[PDB]
């Protein structure tokens, strides 16, 4: 055949894949963690967005972080080799490196280990999304007026905020993070690749939201959210 | 009303 390129990942397998939601919305008693209210837009919200990537979403709500691992390990033991791609999406309070479960933290590497390119084989080569919203510190931002491949391959982070900040939900419209990332995927997804929809991601998060808080501390506060790509192609939802 | 995860 004529001229081929390599450039962008392969994204007509049968299935595009799984996308795992973890939505922790009320934590054990013993803890002391609030209710992440709003947390259920997110979760409906990312629900139908991916719906209509085509991918094959499983909603799971208020884990363990027993239950967290168990589900993460099960998910990789399966065969994707009929799937294009992997997305995980996990919803909780956090700090960095660290999700909570409903009755303790887990680790991130813990969990995004057993996708690695020697561990899950099936998704040796594939991309694996983790979308994360969660808090990564206790930073607060003012703002300003205006023939191997290594096994930590093919990931991308899509964290919702910087490395050491906290990370802002609203009750009634979800995590400023999430509701930023369904719509530029809606808007999208057919037309972009999708470091180019993170990055319109990052600036409606930069650009269209400010907290208000009766308490001075948390008031008038900024996020950026934080593209980590370790992917090695260029990635699209459609394919021709 | 906002409030942080």
């Amino acid at each position: 055949s004529g001229i081929s390129l390599d450039n962008s990942y392969k994204m007509d397998y049968p299935e595009m894949g799984l996308c795992i939601i973890i939505n922790n919305k009320n934590f054990h008693k013993s803890t002391g963690m609030t209710s992440r209210s709003g947390t259920d837009v997110d979760a409906a919200n990312l629900r139908e967005t991916f719906r209509n990537l085509k991918y094959e979403v499983r909603n799971k709500n208020d884990l363990t972080r027993e239950e967290i691992v168990e589900l993460m390990r099960d998910v990789s033991k399966e065969d994707h080799s009929k799937r294009s791609s992997f997305v995980c999406v996990l919803l909780s309070h956090g700090e960095e490196g660290i999700i909570f479960g409903t009755n303790g933290p887990v680790d991130l590497k813990k969990i995004t280990n057993f996708f690695r390119g020697d561990r899950c084989r099936s998704l040796t080569g594939k991309p694996k999304l983790f979308i994360i919203q969660a808090c990564r510190g206790t930073e607060l931002d003012c703002g300003i007026e205006t023939h191997k491949i290594p096994v930590e391959a093919d990931f991308l982070y899509a964290y919702s905020t910087a490395p050491g900040y906290y990370s802002w939900r609203n009750s009634k419209d979800g995590s400023w993070f999430i509701q930023s990332l369904c719509a530029m995927l809606k808007q999208y997804a057919d037309k972009l690749e999708f470091m180019h929809i993170l990055t319109r991601v990052n600036r409606k998060v930069a650009t269209e939201f400010e907290s208000f808080s009766f308490d001075a501390t948390f008031h008038a506060k900024k996020q950026i959210p934080c593209i980590v790509s370790m992917l090695t192609k260029e990635l699209y939802f459609y394919h021709q | 009303x906002d409030x942080x995860x």
